[PDB]
């Protein structure tokens, strides 16, 4: 076809949109719609940016938690992701949507209702994301030959997840979830920045603390080491921070310091934050894989792949790898004594495509010919039903 | 929401985040973009060679030989000046922006680069409506084919101009839904007298007009006057006209979702009434 | 996980269930004197910034209890050094802090009696007092050394930092 | 002690008995499976007692055809007055384990992310609970698309709920169309008309009505219903050449015994 | 119109009639359990079909047996809008059919929407209120057909306004 | 007086000798025996082992047996050996679901109705040490919805969705001998039909014999009571009813009946036997929203005390999962216009 | 799978199987004519055609009793309803739901007042005894 098919990957917290063949996403906005709270005020909306602080509007995340909590916010979401920001006429494009881990069939015909029904369009997917990370992940250096059997983690604003994949199935029964994702690593690098910096904003206290967490910190290999050399040398390792205050108008600035790597941190040490988990992410991993079927088990541990905006701390991969390899090893070691398992390969990848693996796989598959083969149409909609669009060819 | 925009916001946010770097001194980022426009409209921003101190933005329209012979050429040319091109293969009109010598007011320029496509239309709007007002009469109707199977028609008269659209509706309920909103839009002068006046016909082409008849064909005639096509109404008049037919369907389509927020709602009272039913 | 001591020695004495680690101190006590470059002290506030921050813990040596005895002190040090305005001052406030009687294993108001075995008379009794006396001296001292930077006056705010954050959520005033 | 070993569980028990006092799943190694049966009078295979031969000795019976369905394989065993006929005997590769297989994937298509290795014992089941044979598939398949009323709810070990409607015949259908899940052949009814119609033509009338059951793949509601009409159907159609007012002269009885899934135990555990 | 009522309570007192029911294993199929009124396979278990009529247009049709009740409405549709909305409405409800488990994911031929209750239906609800529930959704269906057809038209005059203002 | 035993069904239920327990299917595959302490009811017993619903449950007085048959096509007669209930299984060879099941009055065989079209008459055979059984085929048409003894323990009523009430001779020489003539007809041969009634419209839910056997009555879903005097050449009288389909009936005089279905509330019938007609007694049990006791059809009845000649008492139980007992005496307190007989 | 297409059942032998003129024009005609509603109403509700296997018979029937119904003034389908005994309130009520099946003038407008009346007495056991028969109108 001559016009490329819509690639829209809605997150807890962000959604990527654009067209399918480019490299990364046209727009990523956050996944809010402000409304307020007869005739068309059901277009008196917005949703992104323009919908975050709107005075006379109340902000909404109809997806902040993993699943759609309210498809009619959803479903006008997509009026505007559309008509405003694609700018599509929906009924020239096939459309590949994204789903959550474990997404019901029942949720898939309430998404094919809206796409068919409201929209019209003419093909629609509703890919696994998943699968779609490691496509991505092909592109790795670290890759170069390409399979779809592999342990995902994803980790994004609210939610973080590892999933088993075995010749692109989803193991579903062996599935986990991690309670430490981007705003809990906010809300604690807020705290952090509470109990000794001064002059923050209030109403800019998690503004401050992301945007630290985003351009300041990193996964560093070990604590004691890392506060000795900022109390060594802190000269080379505190770093400033001028925010800008909006009801004063006037400058501030703060010292960042151990936050830096205290806020990763909690993705190998949850207990830092969370009173409720304590499971180092390293272990979640091995405990999922190790409750797979022990033919796929190595392939799993050989193509450890990371997705979302959450994985993007420098050495997360590295630090991921060396501490799963340790409790590897320390078992097997364990299970010689005890009593010859051959060494586990384990293979953490990174990749550019990450920040957006989702949306950048999703792109490539329906900018391929094959595409158009997998996707169910209108046609087989109308007349077999919306119960087509429960299997993802 | 009810209007559509004109502009489109990935050929503006592209530009606008390139202009930004190559303003602060930054090294300039590849860029490969492709996208399209509502009409069959292709759109594709590269660097032209492989050269990032280059962004080129073109668009792609199978009817542009039909804008091309109602004054195109020259309105782009009176438009962007130095910033157009010869046209990258694929396409009918390029945009070229050299990021080593941009102008003082860059987001100026960022907002004309997003009107491309509506700029490509708007010279077949000033050719009729100069006619009608230089009182040039019997003058050929342009044709302009904006998708593979709609038209639209522009006459110049004595004392107005007249749009006609001849759009399709594919799903056979949309139709049902479309004569509603077109009977608002027949009655339209009963809100706005001095408004445009608007004449609907299903199944059959109007009278000015082989015109496609046929039960998912419906014909949407405009009838601009001098107040509406004067050198100072001109702009606002062509970028509403040029989006009427997209904002009709737009309007369908929101229609059927509130539709849908109305049916759950009930659906879900009737859940509630059921499972009271329930001894416990 | 958490940092745990390495000095625990085949040969290391104990007090109750805690171990009798050496210090290189001029303070009064029963702390075995100490040779080597660091002790349980120096350890101790090695791994303060670190340690704090964990909600739990596993006793793997009777070292651990040492270590863990300190790590609980600093805290109570450094919610005092916080208002301290020079670090004369800090030193002065570190002697008085270190001899407050403090509860001990086994008594109401020790946040662990459940871990550490309690004195089984009152020689016991005693020179544990003693040694946890000697060990909050020592520690309070080499601590003035760390939390006021060159220009006195000024307790550092990376230190005053973590007084609102409590070792396995435990507390020595509590 | 009467041990009956299957090729997916083990039946164990004692004489006289009921119903077996211990059912394990079989997993040198058999030198192993003993150990423990025997650690805190036997049956072999078709093709030291026979299990088609005890299956009829438990319903009083000499002579009559098997059907003996179970994990991994299903047989077809003729019996006459005494012993089996190792000549007419046929086997069908489609069972217990087939089924469940099939289930899998049929869940898998409805969007349930199953894995054939991980979840084999969760949906086997749920083979158990909810799986039928139907008979009549046009209408079953009507229930199916206009109706909700086969659609049952299954929690998942973690927790979740599922769905299981239409594949509730589906599956199970495998043993009458091998086709469904590759397989060559006839289905396990035609495969029953060839085995008593390639047989004599004297006691052919008897080995029809003592058709008997056995096997835990046999316990499916409906089945020996099902078997009757595609009975008939074949009767009709290859042997009264299509006379209608024939068929009732057609004597079919399918003895399908409530306590047919361990029946090879329970004969041995009578006839010991 | 002193022509609703009196339909609906004709309705009613059918459904009373018709709703009376038992748990039946099938006689045809070893051990199982069927909706007589669907499979139709034993003629004595079927009751006759009976319809209660308002009009040429709107009517029900109430099928009995021992164990199942099929219940089909025809719905008033005046015009074509009138007849998308019904059309869409049932489509909706009917896609929803295992949460709406008394309806039927197809109307019987003729009809917009059919009900098929059983004896876990009566079962497991008071007979009555579904009997009321039957007589309530067709009065409700009717009044939410005419607020989408008002939805419609008042936003489409806004859109209009909205638009032709402009110029 | 009610009693809520659960929300959902009691499927079916059967008393001991002295009432001082009930048998009932929780509307599953159990049946839970109920014992009266005090004011309460306590759960003392569960009997499981039907891999279906069960249908129907009778216990036999005397022997204090329990017989149990479900949609599993099987018949268990239990027997309390020690402090726990102990199944034999019956083989029935039924290739249907049983749908009811009675004791005889003689306690040494039971009969079977179910969806097979047949009714089986089992007997203990002291032979082979078990259960084994006979069956009544013709003219059955289609299921038994249900069964009751003739005082004699031969004559045997049956109710079946081909729309007839029916007697047949149940004589089973293995444990008894022949039986004396009766009204009915002196030629008792196994499967013997005596009886058969005049209609082809409306299940027959309930049949019930008089004490002295002389008369039956049934309920149909064509909403009527029937009765057939054998002392009147089999004449049968019947009656319209202008309610719901009634589902149980019983005798509790010689002329009056007792009957509950769909209307969810028990009503009277009186029989003339001048006239050879019955009459509507009247609602007995005097008043989402129900003005009724049950809250759901009542499917079953029996007589708790004073047999069918004089009963002062009886229980009913319904879809609404509830028992209700019913005082004879008081209702004709609270209903100075009622009559009986 | 050819021999799967043919329903043995058909020929089964358990296949169920049921139990195996109409009024007068004139007297009707003559009741309706000599304002004798009740009686007309009684006249026609004779001899119903529960016995043939002719629709048409069965048709002409249903229209006899259909064209009395109509005639009838809303006041007055009371008292004659009232006059019918069981078995005639049974039958008429079968014959009201003939009617429904063919709304011809707004003949249902008055067929749901009949209903009502036939309703309240022969009451909802009336309606029952309409599902129930094998042989009806
Ligand atoms: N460079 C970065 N380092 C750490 N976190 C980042 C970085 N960039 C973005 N994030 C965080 O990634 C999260 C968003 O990632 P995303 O995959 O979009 O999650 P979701 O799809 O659930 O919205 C936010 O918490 C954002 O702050
Ligand atoms: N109730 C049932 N319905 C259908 N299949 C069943 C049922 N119970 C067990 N099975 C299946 O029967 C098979 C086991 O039967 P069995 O006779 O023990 O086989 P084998 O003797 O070869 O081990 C398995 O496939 C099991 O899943
Ligand atoms: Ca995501
Ligand atoms: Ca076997």
């Amino acid at each position: 076809g001559r016009l490329p098919a819509c690639v829209v990957d809605c997150g807890t917290g962000y959604t990527k949109l654009g067209y399918a063949g480019n490299t990364e996403p046209q727009f990523i906005i956050p996944s809010c719609i402000a409304i307020k709270e007869k005739g068309v005020d059901d277009l008196d909306f917005f949703i992104g940016d323009e919908a975050i602080e709107k005075p006379t509007y109340a902000t909404k995340w109809p997806i902040r938690h993993g699943i759609v909590e309210d498809w009619d916010l959803m479903e006008r979401f997509m009026e505007q992701v559309i008509f405003k920001y694609l700018r599509a006429e929906p009924e020239d494009h096939y459309f590949l949507l994204t789903e959550p881990p474990l997404n019901t069939p029942e949720n898939r015909e309430y998404t094919a209702e809206i796409m068919f029904e409201s929209f019209n369009v003419p093909g629609l997917y509703i890919a696994v994301q998943a699968v779609l990370a490691l496509a991505a992940s092909w592109t790795s250096r670290q890759v170069g030959e390409r399979t779809l059997t592999g342990t995902v983690i994803d980790s994004g604003d609210g939610v973080t997840h590892v999933i088993p994949v075995a010749e692109g199935y989803v193991i579903g029964s062996c599935i986990k979830h991690i309670p430490i994702a981007g705003r809990d690593i906010t809300y604690f690098i807020q705290q952090l920045l509470r109990d000794r910096e001064v002059g923050i904003p209030p109403e800019q206290s998690l503004e401050t603390a992301k945007a630290v967490k985003e351009r300041y910190s990193y996964v560093c290999p070990d604590l004691v080491k890392e506060f000795n050399k900022y109390d060594t040398d802190g000269s080379k390792w505190i770093k400033q921070y001028t925010g800008i205050n909006a009801i004063s108008k006037k400058e501030f600035s703060i010292d960042v310091g151990y936050e830096r790597f205290l806020g990763p941190e909690i993705f190998f040490h949850p207990e830092f934050a969370n009173p409720d988990f304590t499971q180092p992410i390293s272990e979640v991993v091995d405990e999922v894989i190790q409750n797979c079927p022990i033919d796929v088990r190595r392939p799993l541990y050989k193509n450890i792949v990371l997705s979302g905006g959450s994985t993007m701390f420098r050495d997360f991969g590295r630090r991921l790898q060396r501490d799963l390899k340790r409790t590897v090893d320390a078992r097997l070691k364990l299970s010689e004594e005890l009593s010859k398992p051959k060494p586990i390969d384990v293979q953490v990848i990174t990749h550019h495509m990450q920040r957006y693996a989702v949306w950048f796989g999703g792109s490539m598959l329906a900018s391929t010919p094959e595409f158009y083969q997998v996707c169910h149409t209108k046609k087989d909609y109308e007349e077999i039903g919306p119960s087509i669009c429960r299997h993802n060819p | 929401m009810i209007l559509l925009e004109v502009n489109n916001r990935i050929i503006e946010e592209t530009l606008a985040l390139k202009f930004e770097n190559a303003a602060a001194g930054n090294k300039p980022e590849a860029v490969e973009v492709t996208f399209a426009d509502f009409d069959g409209v292709l759109y594709h921003i590269s660097n032209p060679n492989g050269d990032k101190t280059k962004v080129m933005v073109s668009i792609s329209l199978k009817f542009y030989k039909e804008l091309q012979a109602h004054g195109a050429d020259e309105l782009l040319k009176r438009v962007y000046g130095s910033y157009l091109v010869n046209p990258e293969s694929g396409y009918n009109v390029s945009l070229l922006y050299d990021l080593e010598n941009l102008p003082a007011s860059k987001d100026s320029i960022v907002h004309q680069a997003g009107m491309l496509k509506r700029n490509c239309f708007a010279s077949v709007f000033e050719k009729y409506f100069q006619f009608q007002e230089e009182g040039k009469e019997g003058e050929n109707r342009a044709v302009i084919h904006y998708r593979d199977d709609e038209t639209m028609y522009v006459e110049s008269k004595k004392d107005r101009v007249t749009v006609v659209f001849s759009t399709v509706f594919k799903d056979d309920d949309d139709v049902v839904i479309g004569k509603v909103f077109m009977q608002e839009f027949k009655e339209g002068r009963r809100a706005s007298h001095t408004a445009p006046q608007v004449l609907f016909s299903h199944r059959e082409p109007p009278l000015e007009l082989d015109a496609a008849v046929g039960d998912n064909i419906g014909y949407i005639t405009f009838v601009l006057f001098p107040r509406h096509t004067n050198a100072s109404a001109r702009d606002n008049t062509i970028n509403l006209i040029h989006t009427f037919r997209d904002y009709l369907h737009y309007h369908i389509k929101c229609s059927k979702a509130y539709i849908h927020t109305r049916m759950r709602a009930k659906t879900s009272d009737f859940l509630k009434v059921l499972n009271r039913a329930r001894p416990d | 996980p958490a940092y745990h001591s390495s000095l625990m020695d085949p040969d290391t004495k104990l007090i109750g269930n805690m171990a009798l680690l050496p210090i290189r101190s001029q303070f009064k006590g029963p702390a075995p004197r100490e040779t080597k470059d660091t002790d349980i002290v120096d350890e101790a506030i090695y791994y303060f910034k670190a340690n704090v921050f964990f909600k739990n813990y596993e006793i793997k040596n009777e070292a651990d209890r040492t270590l863990i005895y300190i790590t609980l002190y600093i805290s109570e040090c450094l919610k005092k050094l916080q208002k301290c305005n020079s670090k004369s001052q800090g030193e002065k406030e570190m002697y008085t802090l270190g001899i407050t009687n403090f509860p001990i294993p086994g008594e109401p108001g020790f946040p662990l009696n459940a871990i550490y075995a309690k004195p089984a008379n009152k020689q016991e009794d005693e020179v544990m007092r003693a040694y946890l006396q000697q060990l909050r001296q020592e520690t309070g001292l080499r601590l003035c050394e760390k939390v006021f930077d060159p220009q006195n006056d000024k307790p550092s705010k990376w230190w005053t930092c973590f007084v609102k954050r409590q070792f396995m959520n435990k507390s020595l005033s509590g | 002690v009467v041990c009956d070993n299957g090729t997916g569980f083990v039946k164990c028990g004692y004489a006289g008995s009921n119903f077996p006092e211990h059912i394990f799943p079989a997993l040198d190694d058999m030198k192993h499976l003993w150990d423990y049966t025997f650690g805190p009078l036997l049956t072999e295979p078709p093709m030291v007692a026979i299990q088609a031969v005890l299956t009829l000795y438990a319903q009083g019976l000499l002579t009559g055809v098997v059907v003996d369905s179970g994990d991994g394989v299903t047989h077809i065993c003729p019996v006459y007055e005494g012993f089996s006929l190792p000549h007419l005997t046929r086997r069908l590769d489609i069972a217990g384990r087939d089924i469940t297989r099939y289930l899998i994937k049929l869940l898998l298509l409805r969007g349930y992310a199953f894995n054939h290795s991980a979840d084999f014992e969760t949906v086997r089941m749920i083979k158990e609970k909810l799986c039928y044979v139907g008979y009549n598939i046009e209408q079953e398949q009507k229930l199916a698309l206009e109706t909700t009323v086969l659609v049952e709810s299954y929690t998942l070990p973690d927790g979740r709920i599922i769905k299981v409607g239409g594949e509730r015949f589906e599956a199970p259908e495998a043993l009458f169309q091998p086709h469904l899940i590759n397989v060559e052949g006839v289905g396990v009814a035609e495969l029953l008309f060839n085995t008593i119609q390639a047989a004599d033509i004297d006691t052919r009338s008897e080995f029809y009505k003592h058709i008997v059951l056995s096997g835990g793949s046999t316990m499916y509601p409906g089945l020996p219903s099902r078997l009757e009409r595609e009975l008939k159907q074949l009767y009709l159609e290859r042997v009264l050449k299509g006379d209608v007012e024939k068929l009732s002269k057609f004597k079919i009885r399918i003895e399908d015994p409530p306590r047919r899934k361990h029946m090879v135990f329970l004969g041995g555990a009578v006839l010991a | 119109t002193a022509t609703l009522r009196p339909y609906l309570s004709a309705v009613r007192a059918t459904l009373q009639a018709a709703l009376c029911l038992e748990n039946f294993s099938s006689q045809v199929v070893e051990r199982h359990n069927k909706p007589e009124v669907e499979v139709r396979s034993s003629k004595e278990l079927l009751l006759q079909p009976v319809t209660i009529s308002r009009n040429e247009k709107e009517k029900v049709l109430i099928e009995g047996s021992i164990n199942s009740v099929r219940v089909s409405i025809a719905v008033k549709q005046a015009d074509e809008i009138e007849k998308i909305l019904c059309h869409k409405f049932m489509r909706f409800m009917m896609m929803r059919a295992e949460n709406f488990f008394i309806l039927r994911r197809k109307p019987v031929e003729g009809y917009d929407i059919s009900f098929l209750i059983t004896n876990f239906h009566t079962e497991q609800m008071y007979k009555h209120k579904l009997v009321d529930f039957v007589i309530h959704f067709m009065e409700e269906i009717d009044k939410e057909i005419s607020e989408m057809k008002l939805s419609v038209n008042a936003r489409a005059r806004i859109v209009a306004e909205e638009f032709l203002k402009n110029f | 007086a009610y009693h809520s035993f659960l929300v959902e069904p009691i499927s079916c239920h059967a008393w001991n000798k002295d009432r001082t327990q009930i048998a009932i299917c929780p509307n599953n595959h159990e049946v839970h025996i109920y014992e009266k302490s005090g004011n309460k009811w306590v759960q003392v017993h569960e009997l499981k082992e039907h891999n279906g619903q069960v249908t129907g449950v009778d216990w036999a007085p005397d022997s204090n047996r329990i017989v149990t048959c479900g949609t599993d096509r099987n018949a268990y007669v239990w027997t309390l050996k020690g402090r726990t209930w102990k199944p034999t299984l019956v083989i029935l060879r039924i290739n249907r679901a049983a749908r009811c099941v009675r004791w005889a009055p003689n306690e040494k065989k039971f009969a079977v109705g179910s969806g097979s079209r047949v009714i089986s008459i089992c007997y203990f055979e002291q032979e082979n040490d078990w259960w084994v059984c006979k069956h009544i085929k013709k003219p059955i048409r289609s299921t038994v919805l249900s069964l009751d003894w003739h005082p004699n323990s031969v004559l045997l009523a049956a109710g079946s969705c081909d729309f007839k009430c029916r007697i047949f001779s149940a004589y089973i020489k293995e444990v008894e001998e022949r039986p004396a003539p009766t009204p009915w007809g002196s030629k008792m041969p196994f499967g013997e039909l005596m009886f058969e009634s005049s209609s082809s419209c409306g299940w027959v839910h309930g049949v019930c014999f008089s004490a002295n056997g002389s008369r039956v009555a049934w309920v149909s879903h064509d909403s009527t009571v029937c009765l057939a005097d054998a002392d009147k050449k089999m004449a049968v009288a019947t009656l319209a009813s202008e309610t719901l389909p009634l589902l149980a009936v019983t005798f509790i005089t010689e002329s009056s009946l007792v009957a509950a279905g769909h209307d969810c509330f028990p009503v009277l019938f009186t029989y003339d036997s001048a006239a050879g007609k019955l009459s509507f007694g009247g609602r007995l049990d005097v008043p989402a929203g129900l003005d009724s006791l049950h809250k759901n059809s009542v499917s079953q009845i029996s007589v708790l005390s004073g047999g069918k000649a004089k009963c002062s008492q009886f229980c009913t139980t319904g879809m609404d999962g509830g028992m209700s007992i019913w005082d004879v005496r008081s209702l004709e307190s609270a209903l100075k216009d009622l009559k009986i007989v | 799978a050819r021999f799967r297409k043919v329903d043995v059942d058909e020929y089964d032998e358990n296949k169920f199987v049921d139990e195996d003129a109409g009024p007068d024009e004139g007297e009707v005609d003559s009741c309706l004519r000599q304002g004798n509603m009740t009686a007309a109403l009684q006249a026609a509700l004779k001899n119903p055609p529960i016995n043939t296997k002719s629709q048409a018979v069965k048709d002409r029937a249903g229209s006899i009793v259909l064209k009395v119904l109509i005639s009838f003034k809303a006041n007055d389908i009371e008292k004659a309803v009232q006059s019918l005994d069981k078995n005639g309130v049974d039958l008429l009520m079968k014959y009201i739901y003939k009617g429904f099946e063919s709304p011809s003038d707004n003949s249902s407008a008055v067929l749901l007042q009949w209903h009502e009346k036939a309703l309240a007495a022969g009451g909802v056991g009336s309606i029952v005894r309409v599902l129930t028969a094998r042989k009806t109108v």
